[PDB]
């Protein structure tokens, strides 16, 4: 299309509206109610431009640029006097009731309303009357509510209800008393309620965890990191002040997690700021815990390891690729053990084999929203991979999108699209042991044990393709539901099958692979998504190694007299008694970790490793994309006694001190080169980010904004002399404002978004090639593998149906977004949000055992009797007891295990 | 009308099924706007909708919907019973047919009459409303309600 | 502790039979609860939401958007006087002053005995007979400030 803005000709996309087209050209139009991910509604009336009928026209007409298509031969003006006057008047009308609150408001310096008040040029107040006032509500531990600052732009309700599918936030009231919030005081129930603090252009919804230790945006030190709380790998901007991690903001990635995070990633960072974290290397001598610096710790550990006869290393999916590879190099390839159990490793390797050898294209997180039918097998996506559940909701609304596009309704006219596609939606079929949070939009839900869900998947694959193995013993009603699912999936242009390792069953993954292969054999555009558990579970699966049971066997048998545990608590993947006995039998335990774990009481040496905020590295997310995360701040800048290094740096220095009796720490690119040279499967991690010599016209990339303050006073209480600026030899970023953060800089890693006049998260519009699209020079992250030329064979291992045996109870896994991830429960703001530790019982089984709801029952697992209160679960099948995975005392390895002597105490 | 066969199923044997309902509102002026009327009919807050698309293409519950005033649908049966030629010859004006006009507010006869289009406002005030009341002198007038 | 009566639920479901979407019966469900109870209490929002299958936030937004759905307690009789333009020309202000003098309350308030609640309302569509008021279901026209005490005594 051809448009003419202020007499200047531009080529745009005709399917776009004028606001996003002009913002993609770099032109500045103020806007409040429009969002790139939410569409246009024409509410705030801020984006007014003046449209002319043709080339010669002097009158014009004030039109709404978000509601006006950028058709061919359009003529508009932004800097027209009437348009500028009306935009200033709209800002003035919004500012009539706005409270005098900017000094004590957490959106100050980050406020879109502040930016657009300044940008319209409105600074003189002629309104002399009163301002309307609203009482506030308690929205939970994460979101702070202040309704006085609202401009009634309707972004919160649109996102939370239409986009995120939430049901507890709405708009109430009338003419100028419109209230945006919950119908009563209570926690916001949605798993994506944290994105309200970026969706809201004002300070109505604010990050309360950030508000506890608040600092302004210009005072932050930012880095581009990867969220470490599940396997999705959402791009984040951690921001730091005064030596503590202060906030997690959403960093735009047009391929993964474009504008939105989930609440676990946005509020689960608080384990970084814990005061019990190790800050120095500590050696246990008898009962004393003496403190070493880095060199003496390296020398002593190297000496003791040199006297040992066999040193084994236990990695973890918490640690990055470089840390796991450095441990593997230190202990040897045959002595390296992955930190997960045998069953977890088997499921992880099967999911990896399906992903990179099944011949079916695994989509990115943004690409999930374009699939025409979704089948989720076994995985509770909202509690394990929540952003995938959000993308599934968008893919479900794709049917209404298609129905409106068939009537020549523009794709940004979201209200007309929702009116046309009233309740018609793409088919979603979810299977779980109980109800899921996707059930409000799912076409069907199957509450059944994991064997029965696997049998349902195998039956779907057999009904789609007769060469697939069949399932005998299907009820006629279940067969009717099976053929409903099959007719929905076969008629879909782009079917998507989502499974994962969290179901605790190999057969569920096999059934999902069979369904994907059967859909591929019919010529469909099938995609498959596998949800892993931890941040680098795919990386540890690709690198591979022995299971934790083999490492414990080597420690118990005495064949290994030294164990190096890297970033692992060892209790989520094995029984605590066995781990404690094996570690007590080992004459040397050496734990390299950044969180105070329970296995350090018997550890002979403890290395204070760095968390993701204080380390650089690479992680592989669930889709097989390698992504680099960068250090946010130097932990030794404020406390000079703090010796906290990267895990790969620690282990490479230990290997050097063991071999040549000398200390060499590393550079990060050296470890990256070692990984891509010795492991050809991980050879794609080199292109995840450029090396430390990458420059933008000769200068590095700035971590903090150019108006970063307090440089000569923030450390003045320790010493009046300003210290050396910290040197970052590992990466291309500098720990200072002396760098480049231009929107037009030829780079992909953006630590934070800021443009002059755009201080809010709307500066990402300046950082993109087109608004709502990708980054200008591509998104960071490179897929490790392409899709295979040939697929796998059908999995013939069809399990039998679940038989409830007497005296035993099958443990059904229950996952929580707040509580199941290991590092997130350590965050003290999560204890107000994590549910009470329950045990889920079927009503028939609870009546058989004579237990009501809330009474305490005691069960013994691995000879350890623990007691939990009973919650009645209607959807849980009998013979199963439901346990909350990843909580205190309940390892996630317990999924699918049998429970004995479950009896009321 | 339902018990006499004018409504329901098979009206006058032609096979056309028509069901008529009465939906009482809950007191809001914006509900008279036809897109806000549709939104209120759907049980939502009566915020209007951006047009295009118009309600005739996708209106109530996404279906073709026609919103019309009471007086238009009261003018319809006379057109269908007496013909187009009669209705076009009621008045010699651009606006065809009769309109319910009337003057209100401190007049001798505040009321409502049916007059052909093109009737001047002085005739409605003087010949029909009786003019202004005793002791009151005419100052201004609004032709079509509070929004004029 | 709010529960819906059998008659209320049957009337709500019969209203739900009239529409192709159960959401379209929210206004009539709120009006049914209001007719049975005088006003719509806090638990009625969740009860109507559970019966209708829509979120409670939608029911609360509908109940707070419409002026004739009362989310606050009212008296046994609701006086609604018109303060629009034609009744302002016809002098509604004397009627409002007489109502405030007799009831000893301001508009939007309830009397001490819970008998009357005074409310301004928009135009009642009775402008040729103004000034107009509407007590609970009856609309009274041709109002004079002297007829207000006699008119209010017939609503016990
Ligand atoms: C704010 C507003 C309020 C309206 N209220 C009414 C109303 O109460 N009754 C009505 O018939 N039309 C009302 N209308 C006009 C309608 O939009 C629409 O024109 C009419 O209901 C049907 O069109 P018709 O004149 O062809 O019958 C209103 C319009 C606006 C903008
Ligand atoms: S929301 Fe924005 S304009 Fe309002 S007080 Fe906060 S910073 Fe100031
Ligand atoms: S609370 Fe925020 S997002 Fe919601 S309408 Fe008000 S300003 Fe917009
Ligand atoms: S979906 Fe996973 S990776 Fe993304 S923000 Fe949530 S916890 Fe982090
Ligand atoms: S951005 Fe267009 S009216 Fe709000
Ligand atoms: S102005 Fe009062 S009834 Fe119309
Ligand atoms: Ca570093």
């Amino acid at each position: 299309a051809t448009i003419h803005v202020d007499g200047k000709e531009y080529e745009v996309n005709g399917a776009d509206n004028l606001l996003e087209a002009c913002l993609s050209l770099g032109l500045d139009i103020p806007y409040f109610c429009w969002h790139p991910a939410l569409g246009s509604v024409g509410a705030c009336r801020q984006c007014a431009v003046k449209q002319y009928q043709n080339a010669e026209d002097t009158r014009g007409r004030l039109v709404m640029s978000c509601m006006t298509p950028a058709s061919d031969g359009t003529f508009i003006s932004i800097d027209d006097e009437e348009a500028k006057q009306f935009r200033e008047s709209v800002v003035e009308w919004l500012m009539t009731n706005h409270p005098h609150d900017c000094p004590v408001c957490e959106e100050g310096g980050n406020c879109h309303l502040q930016d657009m008040t300044v940008m319209t040029g409105h600074s003189f107040r002629r309104y002399r009357f009163t301002k309307r006032t609203h009482r506030n509500q308690d929205l939970g531990p994460f979101i702070s509510h202040e309704m006085n600052r609202c401009i009634a732009c309707y972004r919160c309700v649109r996102y939370y209800k239409d986009y995120a599918g939430g049901t507890d936030l709405g708009v109430y009231g009338a003419h100028d008393n419109v209230y945006f919030g919950r119908p009563e005081d209570g926690t916001l129930e949605s798993e994506f309620s944290g994105n309200l603090v970026e969706i809201c252009p004002t300070g109505v919804f604010t990050d309360k965890t950030h508000s506890e230790r608040y600092n302004r945006k210009w005072d932050m030190q930012f880095a581009p990191s990867i969220c470490q709380q599940c396997s999705i790998g959402c791009n984040i901007s951690p921001g730091e002040r005064y030596g503590e991690l202060r906030r997690i903001e959403n960093r735009y990635n047009g391929t993964v997690n474009h504008y939105f995070l989930c609440d676990r990633g946005r509020f689960g960072y608080g384990y970084v700021n814990l005061k019990d974290r190790p800050r120095q290397p500590v050696q246990r001598r008898g009962d004393d815990f003496i403190t070493l610096n880095a060199e003496q710790a390296m020398q002593g550990a190297a000496d003791i390891l040199r006297q040992s006869k066999k040193v084994i290393g236990i990695g973890s999916p918490r640690a990055s690729v470089e840390s796991n590879f450095a441990l593997r190099e230190l202990v040897g390839e045959e002595n390296f053990y992955t930190g997960i159990a045998h069953g977890e490793q088997e499921r992880l390797q099967l999911a990896l084999k399906v992903l990179r050898e099944g011949g079916i294209y695994t989509p990115a997180l943004r690409e999930i929203e374009s699939y025409d039918a979704v089948l989720v097998l076994g995985e509770d996506v909202t509690q394990t991979g929540a952003r995938v559940a959000l993308a599934v909701r968008q893919a479900v609304k794709g049917k209404a999108r298609e129905m409106a596009a068939a009537q020549k309704v523009a794709d940004w006219q979201i209200a007309a699209i929702l009116n046309i596609g009233q309740r018609a939606k793409h088919p979603l079929f979810v299977t779980n042991v109980d109800d899921t949070r996707l059930d409000d939009i799912a076409a069907w839900t199957y509450r059944a044990p994991v064997e029965d869900q696997a049998r349902l998947g195998f039956a779907i694959a057999h009904a789609l393709d007769n060469s697939a193995p069949a399932v005998d013993g299907i009820e006629p009603e279940l067969q009717s539901k099976i053929d409903v699912i099959v007719q929905a999936l076969a008629g879909a242009k782009k079917p998507l099958i989502i499974s994962g390792t969290n179901a605790g069953s190999l057969e569920v993954i096999q059934a999902a692979a069979n369904v994907a292969k059967a859909l591929k054999g019919r010529g469909a555009d099938v995609g498959i998504t596998m949800i892993a558990r931890s941040v680098n579970s795919m990386g540890l699966g690709i690198m591979g190694g022995g299971s934790l049971e083999e490492a414990l066997t080597e420690l118990e048998t005495g064949r290994a007299d030294a164990v190096v545990v890297l970033e692992n608590d060892l209790h989520r993947h094995a029984s605590a008694t066995r781990v404690n006995a094996a570690l007590a039998k080992a004459p040397l335990v050496m734990v390299v970790d950044h969180q105070r774990t329970a296995i350090m009481e018997n550890a002979h040496l403890v290395l204070s490793a760095a968390s993701f905020a204080e380390s650089d590295g690479t992680v592989i997310n669930n889709e097989g994309r390698a992504q680099r995360f960068f250090q946010v701040y130097d932990p030794a800048y404020y406390d000079s006694k703090t010796v906290m290094l990267e895990s790969w740096r620690w282990l490479h220095s230990l290997h050097s001190t063991l071999l040549s009796r000398e200390v060499d720490w590393t550079q990060l690119d050296h470890v990256i080169d070692a990984v891509v040279a010795k492991i050809p499967e991980l050879a794609g991690i080199k292109d995840a980010a450029p090396d430390a010599t990458f420059r933008i016209r000769g200068q590095k990339l700035a971590r903090e904004p150019h108006r970063y303050s307090g440089r000569t006073a923030m450390r003045a209480n320790i010493s009046v002399h300003e210290p050396r600026q910290p040197q970052d030899i590992d990466t291309m970023f500098t720990f200072s404002m002396e760098g480049n953060n231009q929107p037009t800089a030829h780079r992909s890693q953006v630590p934070f978004a800021w443009a002059p006049g755009w201080n809010s998260p709307q500066a990402w519009n300046k950082f993109q090639d087109e608004v709502g699209g990708k980054l200008r020079f591509g998104d960071p992250g490179v897929r490790l593998f392409e899709t295979s030329e040939n697929g796998l064979d059908y999995f013939t291992s069809v399990p039998a149906r679940f038989q409830p045996q007497d005296g035993k109870w099958r443990i059904a896994p229950y996952y929580h977004l707040f509580g199941s991830d290991e590092l997130s429960q350590r965050a003290p703001v999560f204890q107000s949000r994590m549910p009470q530790p329950y045990i889920k019982l079927n009503p028939a089984d609870a009546a058989k055992l004579g237990v009501n709801a809330g009474t305490r029952v005691s069960f013994s697992y691995d000879g350890n009797t623990v007691t939990l209160p009973v919650e009645i679960a209607e959807g849980l099948t009998a013979g199963q007891v439901g346990l909350p995975m990843g909580m205190s005392g309940i390892a996630p390895v317990l999924a699918g295990a049998h429970l004995e002597d479950l009896k009321e105490a | 009308a339902t018990e006499a066969g004018l409504l329901g199923k098979n009206i006058m044997g032609t096979g056309f099924d028509f069901e008529l309902f009465v939906h009482t509102g809950a007191g809001r002026y914006i509900c008279g706007e036809e897109t806000a009327l549709i939104n209120s009919l759907e049980g939502r807050r009566a915020n209007p909708r951006s047009k295009p698309p118009f309600p005739a293409t996708s209106g109530a519950w996404g279906k073709p919907t026609c919103v019309n005033n009471v007086e238009t649908l009261c003018n319809v049966p006379a057109i269908l019973a007496n013909g187009v030629e009669w209705y076009q010859n009621i008045s010699k004006s651009k606006d065809a047919g009769t309109k319910l006009m009337g003057f209100s507010g401190r007049v001798k006869n505040p009321g409502l009459w049916e007059l052909p289009f093109g009737t001047t406002a002085r005739e409605i005030l003087e010949d029909y409303a009786g003019g202004m009341r005793d002791g009151l002198k005419f100052k201004a007038w609004q032709p079509g309600g509070a929004g004029t | 502790a709010f529960e819906l009566s059998a008659a209320e639920r049957e009337a709500i479901e019969h209203e739900m039979h009239h529409y192709e979407d159960p959401r379209a019966a929210s206004i009539e469900a709120l009006k049914i609860v209001q007719k049975q109870r005088g006003w719509v209490p806090d638990g009625a929002i969740h009860a109507i939401a559970d019966v209708l299958g829509i979120p409670a936030s939608d029911v609360e937004g509908v109940a707070t958007f419409y002026s004739q759905i009362f989310r606050q307690p009212v008296g046994r009789h609701v006086i609604r006087y018109c303060d629009s333009v034609v009744c302002h020309i016809n002098g509604y202000q004397g009627i409002q002053a007489a109502l405030e003098k007799k009831l000893n309350i301001k508009p939007g308030q309830t009397t001490f005995d819970g008998r009357f609640t005074l409310l301004p309302t928009c135009c009642l569509g009775n402008c040729d007979k103004g000034p107009n008021m509407m007590i609970d279901e009856d609309t009274h026209a041709h109002l004079t400030p002297e007829a207000i005490p006699e008119l209010l005594e017939r609503y016990k």
